[PDB]
RNA sequence: GUCUACGGCCAUACCACCCUGAACGCGCCCGAUCUCGUCUGAUCUCGGAAGCUAAGCAGGGUCGGGCCUGGUUAGUACUUGGAUGGGAGACCGCCUGGGAAUACCGGGUGCUGUAGGCU
RNA sequence: GCUCAGGGAGGACAGAAACCUCCCGUGGAGCAGAAGGGCAAAAGCUCGCUUGAUCUUGAUUUUCAGUACGAAUACAGACCGU
RNA sequence: UUCUCAAACUUUAAAUGGGUAAGAAGCCCGGCUCGCUGGUGUGGAGCCGGGCGUGGAAUGCGAGUGCCUAGUGGGCCACUUU
């Protein structure tokens, strides 16, 4: 009792239904990966925005 | 009979190296750790110190990577010294120490840190590496690049390595290398490392000589005899030497003669000119038959 | 079914070009990859660590992240139905800018000189790219010589 | 002895040569590929006679055996021994693959090697007879006996070519007289005006 | 006229001890060398065991000696007394070196021993000229040119000029 | 005109052989006391400067090999889409667009960056 | 620090093959194993020292459902080696 | 030199095909933060405050987003590769 063992034949017409949707195209990336010296010291550029506003 | 080794399919086949390494002057693994920056930087240059130890001439350089072609931010030569005290023995390590000493003041003087980072002023053959000061511009950090010279105890890059790091570059090493250190006990001397530097490894070998007999004295050192340069003279020679580095390190180029243009070298034969050739060589080759019947 | 794998399938992928082997040119390991740099991807099989998988070899995406080596480098490797955006640590030898990005900024400023010039007067030079037009009407100078008479050659076999 | 060459005429498979992936293929029923006088100059055997297929097939080694046989036999009763010289410009080196039955099935089926086939493209020379410029009618006669060895349709053609050279036969003797062509056994040399001269040097001596 | 910047030397004199008696026969050939040389030899470990000559895989089989200079030039010398100042055509190598074969070591002021016995030691002379040495550099080396090599029969020219020694035929 | 040190692209730069190279260089080279190594101061290293550019090198040469780059081969091969086209098939033709590669044949033979020389 | 496979040409015993030299040699060797890719002052080879074959979070890749395990690439915090 | 070739050969090398880009989240001024990076108002990134709409290829179309969810998970045929 043997069968088809695979396919994509149908699966190109399925996948265009709904669209092959392109990703969520969003401004403001997350920091999610991102080296984490460097994101130690943004934290920090960030943390101490306060101390030239007098200036600013 | 066998088969040719270089076929005409050979050279088909062929990869050559690159020029600075088919030329044998540049080790292109050496030349991959050396000259790149981590990449996160972002164009911070990394300076390094290039000592090149030549037949009658040390050459020391300092570069930083660029694309183009890298760039030479400063470079004192050892035909320099003459002009504060240094006539003849150019290529001994006493004399590759001044040029590692020049090289520095100079560069300290083209940035304006000169009063700052002083080093070593009496020279003494101790593990002094430059420590910057809070408020002052920090220490200009570079690495040594020793090129294809096998890097034994005492090589003479060293000296000029020493000449840095006494002048006023916090450049990182050991004094392995440094002469004075022995590799069986395993201590480094301070004076043993100042022999070398001072040049009484050569004043020595000139006293040796000059006790032993007159004929391979006179062959071994003709301008240190044609020049007045006495074993005695010779420590001091260098002592006048480092505070005059320490004096005018600024560098006045040598102004050019007008080019009177006389090409010394053969224009490139053009094709009118090739094809000729051949053409008169198939008449030379044809009216020189006939003749023989 | 396959044997699955990770390098199955580049013998040639990350092969290297004929007269290309041996050592790398160090401007590749050189040129500086800031974030937000749209960058095309090709395996250079000589530098094992850091290879992305043969699924980007092509792909361009853009920089999110610069370490020591490598750069995270945001793709679009679809899927089966969808697309992700997703997220590779490729070491900078498998890596070169796109040229793609650098002939549009290049356009910007092009047509920012032509936007300058051209405010102030009152004239008007349009800066879309208005696609290749049905070419106009032009006068064909023959001259003297009839236009040569082609006719087809007979059938003759040669092999 | 083998099956009817009905079975493995048209190029079905992808080309599957005796390799180190195919080991254990018996040899080819051609192994000489060209007899006659074929130890002869250029400048004696001018008229070469192709026969040239019609279809896209594989024409076997024993089918390619059997014309080179069919085609000497006819030469030598016409020419003698030494009056031609026979090519065979096929090599039967598609493997031919075999599903022998004497229980097995179609379960676990990829064919031993049987023999080996000649693929052949259109327009392609499949025997090609280089003779003297008497013997005109017979080339063709010689072929057309060794059609019929073949499967499918083949064409004869009096090429224009000098033998098995690629220059023409109304150019080649003024081609040797102007030194561009060297007599090198069967085939010829054209010498290039872009060696070293010390080469044109020899030539002209 | 003449260019003594193309004078002909001797790079190094090549002298090996070839044995194949590993062990007591061949610390003992060290003792010849020495006393030849003037200087320790390296000992020559095999590659791969052959077992018709009865040799095994880096087991020493013979002892070799390189000298240079002024040493070099006085063992050659007295070597030649051996082979009667006279060597063959076909002795000469190709790219201007060459070598011969005296067959036992006690002709070279060597005196007898029962245990050091009937050595046979091979001579092999690798004729120099200034600039030889630029190809077995770290910095830049390069092939010497076509112009500057020493030929067989120039290796010949030298020899036969020098030592006013024949070459004989057969 | 040209070189040295460090280079960038990595044969238009390679390989063979031949000819000429002012000056500074670069080299062979000179020795082995120190440093450092070795069977051996050839190499590596150090201390030199008597003699030569002979080599390395540099530039030029070759109806040079290679390489790069055009032409050709050739709108051929192959191919996207199309037909109730042909043909027993094998396969081929047309329509609509794209379009290669050797053989053969010419042209070219390193450009050049920072820093310092020499004429 | 060297350069390999293989070949050329020489050298007492010594021959197809033991050893010592010179020359050529783009990889034709070797990188433990299958095969592919990669590599020449090395990734091969011979040595000198060695424990980054260590401890600790996270991110990411591959298979993929975009789950696991295995494997893996990039970091970062220590402590080390050279 | 020559005849004949390779799914597990290849210097070359298509057609069709796969990415990415074709602007206001964009460009150009500045200053300000940093414990990261350093010869260095260095290099990076982040923050405020700006000045600029000719919306910077063609054609068409209103897009986006979240839950809950059935059935299905035996398929088969033709064009062209295979």
């Amino acid at each position: 009792a043997k069968s088809k063992n695979h396919t994509t034949h149908n699966q190109s017409r399925k996948w265009h239904r709904n669209g092959i949707k392109k990703p969520r195209s969003q401004r403001y990336e997350s920091l999610k990966g991102v080296d984490p010296k460097f994101l130690r010291n943004m934290r920090f550029a960030k943390k101490h925005n306060k101390k030239g506003l007098k200036k600013m | 009979f066998v088969k040719v080794v270089k076929n005409k399919a050979y050279f088909k086949r062929y990869q050559v190296k690159f020029r600075r390494r088919r030329e044998g002057k540049t080790d292109y693994y050496a030349r991959k750790r050396l000259v790149i920056q981590d990449k996160n930087k972002y164009n911070t240059p990394k300076y390094r110190m290039i000592v090149r130890v030549t037949n009658r001439d040390i050459i020391c350089q300092i570069a930083y990577a660029r694309i183009e072609g890298d760039m030479i931010v400063c470079a004192a030569y050892a035909h320099e010294l003459p002009k504060y005290g240094v006539k003849v023995g150019l290529t001994n390590y006493a004399a590759a120490y001044c040029t590692g000493l020049l090289l520095a003041r100079r560069l300290l003087n083209r940035f304006g840190m000169d009063k700052i980072y002083e080093g070593q002023v009496e020279v003494t053959g101790d593990e002094y590496n430059v420590e910057s000061i809070d408020g002052q511009p920090g220490a200009f950090t570079c690495y040594l690049d020793a090129g294809l010279a096998r890097t034994t105890t005492g090589n003479k890059v060293f000296g000029a390595l020493k000449g840095a790091v006494d002048g006023g570059l916090s450049i990182p090493h050991s004094t392995k290398r440094f002469p004075g250190y022995d590799s069986e006990s395993k201590e480094f001397n301070a004076e043993v490392h100042r022999k070398h530097i001072m040049g009484q490894n050569v004043a020595d070998y000139m006293r040796y000589l000059m006790e032993e007999d007159e004929d391979a004295y006179k062959k071994q050192f003709s301008q240190y005899i044609k020049n007045n340069v006495t074993p005695d003279m010779m420590e001091e020679m260098y002592k006048k030497a480092h505070a005059a580095i320490r004096e005018n390190p600024v560098y006045e180029k040598k102004p050019k003669r007008e080019v009177k243009k006389k090409r010394w070298n053969r224009p490139k034969m053009s094709l009118a000119q090739k094809k000729d050739r051949v053409a008169q060589k198939k008449a030379s080759f044809l009216r020189a038959q006939e003749r023989a019947a | 079914t396959n044997t699955k794998g990770k390098r199955r399938g580049t013998r040639y992928m990350f092969s290297r070009p004929f007269r290309k082997h041996g050592v790398v040119p160090l401007a590749t390991y050189m040129r500086i990859y800031k974030k937000g740099d749209i960058v095309d991807i090709k395996g250079m099989g000589t530098v094992q660590k850091g290879m992305p998988h043969k699924c980007y070899h092509g792909k361009t995406g853009r920089v999110y992240n610069v370490t020591q080596h490598a750069v995270g480098i945001v793709v679009n490797k679809q899927v089966k139905g969808k697309i992700l955006a997703k997220r590779i640590n490729v070491r900078i030898e498998h890596i070169k800018h796109s040229k793609s990005r650098d002939s549009f900024l290049k356009r910007v400023k092009e047509n920012d000189q032509k936007k300058k010039e051209a405010k102030e007067k009152g004239t008007w030079v349009q800066l879309k790219r208005q696609p290749a037009p049905p070419r106009e009407a032009h006068f064909v100078r023959t001259n003297g010589k009839e236009p040569e008479l082609l006719e087809p050659i007979p059938y003759e076999f040669m092999a | 002895g083998r099956r009817p060459a009905r079975c493995y005429r048209y190029c079905k498979n992808k080309p599957y040569p005796k390799s180190r992936f195919c080991r254990g293929v018996p040899d080819a029923k051609i192994r000489i590929f060209d007899l006659g006088r074929k130890k002869a100059k250029v400048d004696e055997f001018p008229l070469c006679g192709h026969m040239v297929s019609d279809e896209y097939e594989q024409l076997s080694s024993e089918a390619l055996e059997a014309a080179r046989i069919c085609a000497n036999k006819y030469m030598v009763k016409s020419c003698g021994k030494d009056g031609f010289h026979i090519r065979v410009r096929l090599h039967p080196f598609h493997v031919i693959r075999i599903n022998k039955m004497l229980q097995t099935g179609m379960r676990g089926a990829f064919g031993k090697p049987q023999g080996t086939v000649a693929r052949v493209h259109i327009g392609q020379v499949i025997m090609s007879i280089r003779t003297k410029l008497q013997n005109k009618e017979h080339v063709v006669e010689a072929l057309r006996r060794a059609k019929f060895k073949f499967p499918g349709r083949q064409k004869i053609h009096i090429s224009k070519k000098w033998g098995f050279t690629k220059f023409n036969a109304d150019e080649f003797e003024d081609m040797v007289a102007e030194k561009r062509l060297i007599p090198d056994g069967c085939g010829v040399k054209y010498i290039p005006n872009r060696g070293p001269l010390d080469k044109w040097r020899a030539l002209h001596s | 006229k003449e260019n003594p910047m193309r004078e002909l030397r001797i790079r190094k004199l090549c002298l090996n001890i070839c044995v194949g008696e590993s062990g007591d026969r061949l610390t003992r050939a060290a003792k010849v060398l020495e006393q030849l040389t003037g200087q320790t030899p390296v000992f020559s470990k095999a590659r791969y065991t052959v077992r018709s000559f009865g040799i095994r895989r880096n087991e020493k089989i013979a002892v070799h000696c390189t000298v240079r200079g002024a040493k070099a030039e006085e063992i050659l010398e007295k070597g030649l007394k051996v082979r009667e100042y006279e060597l063959r055509k076909n002795n000469f190598s190709d790219t201007g070196n060459f070598g011969f074969g005296i067959q036992e070591h006690i002709d070279l002021g060597i005196k007898y021993d029962p245990s050091i016995g009937i050595y046979g030691l091979d001579f092999y002379v690798v004729l120099g000229r200034p600039g030889f040495s630029i190809a077995d550099k770290k910095r830049r080396t390069g092939c010497i040119g076509a112009k500057h090599r020493i030929s067989k029969e120039e290796a010949m020219r030298w020899f036969q000029q020098k030592y006013d020694g024949i070459i004989l035929p057969g």
